[PDB]
């Protein structure tokens, strides 16, 4: 039942992106508002090496098989950093309660979304090759540094990249729903 | 005899995630600018570019058409104000198109009174998206809200319509005239201005 799957997938991706945007903004307000932390967020996402469409025409040029596979790769690449975000924040003596609660929810829902996407792939493309190639995040030491300015900047980059990649995943899934179920007549 | 004051790029907006425009203003307490130059670079490029279109957006504006606009990539931009005597640069502004989206209001708002036979009468409201949004491919997703009130009522009644372009409202007051407006927002972004009102006399025989 594609229609039900795509609807639930889109509910989760919209919800995840919205939570990620709110988490970023609480974190920015509370820890980095007065700074060139934004000026340092530039070109530092672990997924940036993936060929991801950046406008409507690139999205339209990308065929659906590769597109679904791209979304799955991004989501699979986020398992690792979301696990470490939650683990590290949860492990604070004084954990910012609103921030932690959102991180936990995105960690858990991102897993559920990836399950929905793998169901979608098995329906729409029953023989896509079973080979992972997703980019590796390896930013844990900078999240663990004692130097507070470096630590904070590493967290800022992580949440800025999360907010960006959840937005892409959500938008690409909305495009694919329209395309696959409605022949681009949403 | 004075060089221009320090200018400020104070607003950017994208109406549809396909183009965007930015606007700047003078930094009073300087002379009169005879030229402005807006330049920018992108995250992960070194090339410096100039504003591609100083006309479309009106006064003191830079418009970025489709071939210059992309999402999920920061624009780092700056404007300088120059005259014969010297020059001044704005602060750099960091702009991501994803986060500056505010649509134009919806169009063609129309309202009709519908009386079926034994079964609640209702107000039928219909509208269209703003032009130049791409809803059909799912590039863009729009959500809508209606509001309505008679003259002199202290509070508007607001109805969230989600993604529908029509809506039905049951409990109006017989004999009352209502002002009705509609606004829209992207799935993730800012509400548009409300549309101009359409007016509707709800008949006595309601
Ligand atoms: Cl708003
Ligand atoms: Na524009
Ligand atoms: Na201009
Ligand atoms: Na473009």
């Amino acid at each position: 039942m594609l229609r039900d799957l795509f609807d639930r997938a889109v509910v989760l991706s919209h919800y995840i992106h919205n939570l990620s945007s709110e988490m970023f903004s609480e974190f920015d307000k509370r820890y980095t508002h007065g700074r060139g932390f934004i000026t340092k967020a530039i070109n530092s996402c672990h997924t940036s090496s993936l060929a991801t469409p950046e406008d409507k025409e690139q999205a339209q040029q990308m065929n659906q098989k590769d597109f679904l596979s791209l979304i799955v790769s991004i989501l699979r690449s986020w398992n690792e950093p979301l696990y470490h975000l939650v683990t590290e924040v949860r492990g604070m003596q004084e954990a910012p309660e609103a921030i932690l609660s959102k991180a936990v929810e995105i960690e858990e829902q991102t897993k559920r979304l990836l399950e929905r996407m793998e169901l979608i792939v098995s329906q729409v493309h029953p023989e896509t090759k079973e080979n992972e190639i997703y980019p590796v995040w390896s930013g844990l030491p900078s999240l663990q540094m004692a130097d507070e300015e470096s630590r904070l900047s590493a967290y800022y980059n992580l949440l800025h990249c999360l907010r960006r990649d959840s937005a892409k995943i959500d938008n690409y899934l909305k495009l694919l729903k329209c395309r696959i179920i409605h022949n681009n007549n949403c | 005899m004075l060089p221009p004051g320090k200018p400020e790029i104070f607003k950017c907006r994208s109406p549809n995630k396909e183009t965007f425009t930015c606007w700047w203003r003078p930094g009073t307490d300087g002379g009169l600018p005879t030229n402005y130059s807006l330049t920018y670079h992108r995250e992960g490029e070194t090339l410096m570019h100039e504003c591609p279109d100083y006309i479309t957006g009106g006064p003191n504006s830079c418009h970025f058409g489709k071939q210059y606009t992309s999402m999920w990539r920061t624009y780092i931009m700056m404007v300088n104000a120059t005259n014969q005597m010297g020059s001044s640069f704005s602060d750099e502004l960091y702009v991501d198109v994803t986060y500056i989206v505010q649509p134009d209001p919806p169009l063609e708002l129309a309202v009709e009174v519908k009386q079926p036979e034994d079964r609640k009468p209702y107000l039928w409201i219909k509208w269209s998206p703003p032009t130049l949004i791409d809803l059909k491919t799912g590039w863009f997703t729009l959500l809508y809200e209606i509001r309505l009130k008679p003259e002199k009522a202290a509070e508007w009644e607001i109805h969230f319509a989600g993604q529908q372009t029509e809506f039905k409202i049951l409990s109006l007051h017989p004999g009352q005239k209502y002002l009705v407006q509609v606004r829209c927002k992207p799935d993730h972004g800012y509400w548009s201005a409300w549309s101009p009102a359409t007016f509707i006399q709800i008949p006595s025989d309601f």
